[PDB]
């Protein structure tokens, strides 16, 4: 008879509970504090438009239907305590397919209050959408955002709020950054009222900032066409005497830089405008065909 | 008092509910109304010959069951409610694989009226199947649809309509994609005819113009250098014949 | 809705004292509670901050070392411990309740801390 | 009917979450398969993918009733109301058995208790190819199960006369191999938790020269 | 530490027009200032929150306008009761308030 | 209230029935009749040695525990009526891995008639298996089973037939067909037993005849073959007197049968036997490298 | 009988049984106790950033509950039984993608011991996520680990330890890699501070 009392307890928080009725429906406005703990950042796909996180995801809000009073000041319960109570529904206005885990069992956290208070944890995948604009690329900076809010509650029924500071909300690991490619130099928490079909919703965007590491696209790309374009330019110290050796020194120099040019635009999305690396290729291109038509007039 | 005066009310709303009829099982047929607000179109492929797109995907009718005037507010109930109620079995045909977001719970509304309309939205990613005719590409212009059905309901138990008519699809001006342009988007509602019955049909089709910078600097400028290139064989003197070899075989292979 | 501070007094210089701020209408372990402080005719100072549910409190890097907070669910009242007092110190301290979206919408009346 | 009464007589005071004999005996199990098709062997991911009907077959004496009929032929809709073994198969990367267009199981009870459970089964086995003497090579990389709870003081497997049967080996995906034979194999495993009774089938694959030839010879 | 630069330091108007305060942030602080009043002998009163959003009890013709770092209040047809000190407070990070902005008549 | 009858009907019907057992399982043989609609003919993945097809699958039965006598003659139920009931239990024999819709419902659909009659329709994307003798690829044709029958019912339980004239019961739609590389040329319907380890099992068998279009797999390779060829038999018409031209002519030449070779060997799938067009790449090399050892030999 | 015996046996364990609450809810904490058996190492990819293995888990703890003195025998129960027990929220914090396999049942195993110890094991397939650094590459070698812990406990509500602490991972040695080879292993037990709380990790 030592878990009788809290088996007591928790048959009577639940004895005359709707889970269907939000706390406060027509007498209050539901306060959802809000707390992000990015554990990673994942891989940033650019040919998609969109990123991936891996994150603790917080909510925390009052219930003044959970009160209790017992030997314990705070119930650390299971995860199917929280499928028998009022939980928002808040989803990703920009996911695009997210995972919440449920290994090995589901990975969601319920803590409740003596006085009420609800914490409520889950560990969750999110692939969201970040629409990139590629004028700089490979030197470009994005701010690749992450906006959330809740499904069918308005704002006069549910409302969003950081529960800290909101420069110390979203808060990222130290260890937890899966980016090859980019580099996220900081957060940048925000808020407010989008207007759909259905009324006006509260929503929480955070933006991540990335700026993306040209070290790969140098190496690539870069020093393989100035490199060409010095060798096409070796042809001027040679003697007129030898056209086949110039011919071929044009001809194999214009081959290089057409597979350099095909091989470099396959790292970025098919996008419909031209970007940096794509200038720099057109006049490094321009340099050695500049080359092989002086040569030609000689 | 407030709170146990609306759990009265739904307790009230669910008792005696059969899920297996539709509002007005043996009467006229149920009118069921659309909404559409288009997230984004993912990726328009055309090696799958499909499009992704996510949407908000609404949907309202009336049951006269769930009517009530005890409280004069509307009802949003927590989003698991919609499997104790009934809800039209609307699918689309064209598609491939669709799913409802189940993140963080399930993407899925439910909202109730005191005169007994229910308004039942979704957060819809489906992968929908559209042929396309590739003799022009790139310099296509493609129309592939959504296909909105009733599958169990004939014509005679439910009918689809766009509510609004005009401004039922939203988002669709804001959507921005990689390679194509939507240029012009319809509205069509219709009936169709199998071998059980006549069924509603609403579809929605988008006419997406293929840009053309990114194939141009992708494909139809280095074939036009690699043609260029090629007429310097020409300048060279009819001599020196390796040279003209090497340069015209390279721009054949290339 | 309403919050009520002490009265205002003198206090000798080198000596602490202690500000207290008393909420009425809600509960403190729901919302965080600043004190502000304000010179005549100048801008608002803001101390520092407690978080009265959890217990961790941050302060204002000017007044860190110089003030400390604290909070008493049973009596519902915030407290404000300043301590090493100086001349510069004569002001008006204010005790504020945040709330709709990190506002601080509901404010004390103010106590009046002068040193003599 | 009759039939309604046999099985709701069969199910009552019936606890599912207990084997036959479990303080008595260990179960005897009869093990059968019949490969539908051997799928694609990619040596990539050191894989192979398999359809099979596997059936098992052993005794309950609690599904035991006295009846003009013989024997309950039984949809799926039973096969979680009863106890069913634990069955899993061990060298397999991804497996999933069939739900279309209802869940592909079958349930056979008979009159004296023995009960007759089939099920259709599409498993991605693995098995590491040592790829020497490529594309010249012959393997013979298993299929291997077992109960994953019980031990064999608790549950013992054994393959019938006829246990593995093959179809008509021609439709099936094998593009650069050929099947050539096969063998049934009986064993005790250690495990942390105790000994398992594992049952393992051989296949017997020689590489065809036909593709390597034209591809890279 | 975020500043909060007001502006102007004060100013003198009649009644019925249109007046209009800038703050501006050294940092970014989103959607996230809030405009207070303050009369002679009084504690500060909420007036904004959010960047734009008008507190319970406040009349229409205060009006917030917000950015990223450029935040402005517009008051249109003030009264004789308008006249006070308004401060502009991020709360982005922990809270720092401007120097204020004296009204006169 | 006209919805309180209906329930107390369909509550009438569902009293003590028992959905474990077949309808007339003493006394006669289930006969279900069958009916395909074809909506999309989905691509075939010859790679795979498969294809995919999106039907409507629709079975109908006649079962005495379901009469009934109220206002309506036929009920139309709803998708979750379905699994209170007997329903057969249908799987394809070369089906690989299909899936069931379940989009934004069940796509399922239950009808059942005053007299006892059950209609029960499935929306379902079948990905079944296609045995291909490739050995006249491209120029070949197929006709890709679809074999389905009762899984745990053998021939003396539940038999399936065609609810309308065999050639009649397969429809394909007029704009269902998802292929872009065969073209379907028409059904073909069967039936038959399969002699298993457990009984006699009733199979009906659908064939699908498809002819590949040779459109693609011209430009892919036969034009090039060709033109190739031509290729390396210009350099017949050059003087004797130029070696090297000749010579790079030939050997490049014979570097594009090599790459072509390549390019048009990766599309088939690793079939190991020769088809139609390893033949010809085949001729066409020994033709280029008879050329090229012909002119070694001038 | 023995039929008769085990069955009321289990019928009474089960009788009045919270699942909400974990063993001691309100005394010291629970320890569980955690072996890996590891069949294979699937797919190492240096693109996606991950590796993929297949283990069998096994996770050992005492409920008081469970508790019986009537059979001298240990009681493998059908799997179907882990949805009516408590058993730990164990996750993987670096873990993409996971599943315990599902053919012939789902793939775990329930066991009660007469003096309380709960045996649960699982048949895992985890995509677990590690970071590479390639600055060596292809000449390099790589440490990435699966992290073993309890979301919804904290470090006074549960506790976890290794069942033999050098032998409770065992058939690492066996794992035939076509790319790579196991040079070390190791087994790490610590705890780590949230915002919420601390908790123990494997
Ligand atoms: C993390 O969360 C994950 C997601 O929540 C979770 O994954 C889920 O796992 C659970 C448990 O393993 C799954 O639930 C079971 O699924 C079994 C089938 O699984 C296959 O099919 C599902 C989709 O299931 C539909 O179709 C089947 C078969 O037709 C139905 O049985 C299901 O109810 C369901 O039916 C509806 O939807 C259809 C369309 O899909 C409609 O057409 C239809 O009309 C229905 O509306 C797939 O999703 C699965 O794929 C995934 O899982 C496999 C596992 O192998 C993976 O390999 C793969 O990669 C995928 O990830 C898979 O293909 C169901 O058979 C099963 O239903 C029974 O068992 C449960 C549990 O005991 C019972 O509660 C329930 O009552 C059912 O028992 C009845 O029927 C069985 C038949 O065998 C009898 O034995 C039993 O006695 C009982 O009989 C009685 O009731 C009958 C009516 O129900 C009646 O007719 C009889 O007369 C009798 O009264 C169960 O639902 C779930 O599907 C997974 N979800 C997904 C999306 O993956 C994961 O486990 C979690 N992980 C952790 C670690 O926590
Ligand atoms: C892309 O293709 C689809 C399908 O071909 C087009 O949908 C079709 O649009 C036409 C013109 O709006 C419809 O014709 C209508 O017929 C009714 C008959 O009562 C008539 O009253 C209307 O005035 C009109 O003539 C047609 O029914 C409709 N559906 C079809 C043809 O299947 C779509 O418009 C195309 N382009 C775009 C921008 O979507
Ligand atoms: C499958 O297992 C059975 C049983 O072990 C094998 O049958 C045995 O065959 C040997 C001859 O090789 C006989 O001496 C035994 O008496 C047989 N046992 C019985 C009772 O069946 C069968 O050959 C095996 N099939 C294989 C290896 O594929
Ligand atoms: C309920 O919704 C309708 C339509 O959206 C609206 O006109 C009505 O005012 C709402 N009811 C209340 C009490 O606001
Ligand atoms: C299919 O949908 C129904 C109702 O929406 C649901 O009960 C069922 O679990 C779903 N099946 C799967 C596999 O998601
Ligand atoms: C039960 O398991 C324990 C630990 O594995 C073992 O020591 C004991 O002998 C087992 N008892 C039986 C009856 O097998």
């Amino acid at each position: 008879d030592n878990t009788t009392v809290f088996t007591r307890i928790l048959d009577r928080l639940l004895d005359g509970y709707d889970n269907r009725l939000r706390p406060g429906l027509g007498e209050r406005v539901t306060e959802v504090k809000t707390d992000i703990f990015v554990t990673s950042f994942g891989p940033v796909s650019d040919h998609d438009m969109e990123y991936t996180i891996d994150v603790f995801f917080r909510q925390s809000w009052k219930d003044e239907r959970l009160k209790f009073k017992g030997p314990m000041t705070v119930l650390r319960l299971n995860n199917l305590m929280a499928s028998k109570i009022w939980t928002p529904d808040t989803f990703f206005h920009n996911g695009k397919k997210s995972v919440a885990h449920n290994m090995t069992m589901p990975n969601k956290l319920l803590r409740i209050t003596e006085d009420g208070t609800l914490l409520y944890t889950m560990r969750l995948t999110v692939r969201a959408e970040c629409p990139m604009h590629l004028e700089d690329f490979p030197m470009d900076a994005h701010a690749c955002p992450l906006k959330f809010g809740s499904y069918a509650y308005t704002r006069a029924e549910v409302v969003y709020e950081w529960t800290r500071e909101p420069a110390r909300s979203v808060v990222v690991a130290e260890d937890g950054s899966r980016l090859n490619q980019y580099d996220l130099l900081g957060q940048t928490v925000d808020s407010g009222i989008v207007q759909s079909s259905t009324g006006e919703y509260v929503v929480m965007t955070t933006h991540f900032h990335l700026k993306r590491k040209i070290g790969y696209f140098v190496i690539q790309t870069y020093l393989p066409c100035i490199m060409t374009v010095i060798l096409s330019q070796v042809s001027f110290w040679l003697n007129r005497e030898s056209v086949p050796a110039r011919t071929v020194f044009g001809v194999t120099t214009v081959l290089t830089m057409t597979t350099l040019s095909i091989s470099a635009r396959n790292s970025l999305p098919k996008v419909a405008y031209a970007t940096a690396m794509d200038w720099f290729i057109a006049v490094c291109y321009a340099f050695v065909f500049s080359a092989l038509i002086e040569f030609a007039t000689v | 008092s407030n709170m146990s005066l609306v759990k009265e009310t739904v307790d009230r709303l669910l008792k005696g509910y059969d899920i297996r009829l539709r509002p007005d099982f043996g009467g006229p047929p149920v009118a069921v109304g659309m909404n559409i607000d288009i997230a984004s179109i993912d990726m328009v492929s055309e090696v799958n010959m499909d499009y992704t797109l996510t949407m908000y995907f609404q949907q309202a009718w009336r049951d006269k069951r769930l009517s009530y005037n005890v409280i004069p507010l509307n009802l949003t109930l927590d989003n698991r409610v919609a499997d104790q109620l009934w809800v039209p079995d609307t699918y689309f045909l064209n598609d491939k694989k669709s799913f409802v977001h189940g993140v963080t719970v399930k993407n899925r509304m439910i909202r109730l009226h005191p005169d007994g309309t229910v308004l039942y939205g979704l957060r819809i990613t489906t992968t929908a199947a559209c042929m396309m005719d590739l003799r022009r590409y790139p310099l296509d212009e493609q129309n592939c649809t959504l296909e909105i059905e009733s599958y169990g309901y004939t014509t005679d138990d439910i009918e689809f309509y766009w509510r609004g008519d005009d401004n039922a699809v939203t988002g669709v001006t804001k959507i921005e994609l990689p390679q194509f342009s939507i240029v012009d988007y319809k509205l069509i509602t219709k009936k169709v005819v199998f071998s059980t019955g006549s069924y509603p049909r609403l579809s929605l089709s988008f006419k997406l113009k293929r840009n053309i910078g990114y194939f141009i600097l992708q494909t139809y400028m280095p074939s036009i250098l690699i043609t260029i290139l090629s007429w310097v064989s020409f300048w060279i003197n009819y001599d020196a014949s390796a040279a003209r070899v090497a340069l015209g075989i390279t721009t054949v292979l290339t | 809705v309403q919050l009520q501070q002490s009265g205002a007094e003198l206090v000798k210089p080198g000596a602490s004292v202690k500000l207290s701020c008393t909420a009425s209408g809600f509960n403190i372990k729901d919302t965080y509670m600043y004190w502000v402080k304000q010179r005549p005719e100048q801008g608002l100072e803001w101390i520092g901050r407690i978080d009265p549910a959890n217990g961790d409190t941050k302060y204002d890097p000017k007044f860190q070392g110089k003030a400390t907070i604290t909070t008493d669910t049973f009596s519902n009242t915030a407290y404000l411990q300043l301590s090493s007092l100086t001349s510069e110190d004569t002001a008006v301290y204010y005790c504020a309740r945040k709330g709709l979206r990190w506002a601080m919408d509901y404010w004390g009346q103010g106590t009046s801390v002068t040193v003599s | 009917g009759d039939v309604t009464v046999i099985l709701n007589n069969l199910l009552e005071g019936y606890d599912n979450k207990l084997r036959p004999d479990i303080g008595v005996k260990p179960t005897l199990i009869h093990t059968d398969m019949y490969v539908n098709s051997i799928g694609p062997v990619n040596a990539i991911n050191m894989e192979y993918t398999i359809d099979i009907f596997f059936a098992q077959t052993w005794y309950d004496r609690r599904l035991k009733f006295n009846s003009t009929i013989k024997v309950l032929r039984l949809n799926s809709n039973m096969v979680g109301k009863i106890w069913i073994p634990d069955t899993f198969f061990r060298n397999s990367k991804k497996a999933d058995a069939h739900w279309i267009t209802t869940p592909n199981r079958m349930l056979r009870i008979w009159n004296d208790g023995r009960v007759l459970y089939t099920l259709r089964l599409t498993i991605d086995a693995e098995c590491q190819l040592q790829l020497h003497n490529f594309p010249m090579d012959e393997h013979s990389c298993p299929l291997e199960f077992s109960s994953y709870g019980y031990p064999r003081e608790e549950i013992v497997y054994q393959w019938k006369r006829s246990s593995v049967e093959v179809g008509d080996t021609r439709s099936w995906r094998l593009y650069q191999f050929s099947f050539v034979g096969l063998r049934n194999t009986t064993e005790v495993v250690k495990t942390t938790s105790g000994d398992y009774v594992v049952m393992s089938v051989y296949f017997d694959l020689s590489r065809r020269m036909g593709y390597f030839t034209i591809q890279t010879y | 530490n975020i500043v909060m630069t007001q502006s102007p330091k004060s100013m003198s108007m009649s009644v019925g027009e249109r007046v209009t305060l800038s703050c501006k942030a050294s940092e970014y602080v989103g959607t996230y200032v809030s405009w207070y009043q303050q009369k002679p002998e009084q504690s500060p009163k909420l007036l904004i929150y959010g960047a734009s959003n008008r507190y319970t009890g406040v009349p229409d013709r205060f009006t917030g306008s917000g950015s990223a770092t450029d935040f402005t209040l517009t008051i249109g047809s003030v009264q004789a009761e308008d006249l006070a000190d308004y401060h502009c407070g991020q709360s982005y990070s922990y809270p720092t308030f401007g120097a204020g902005t004296k009204l006169e008549l």
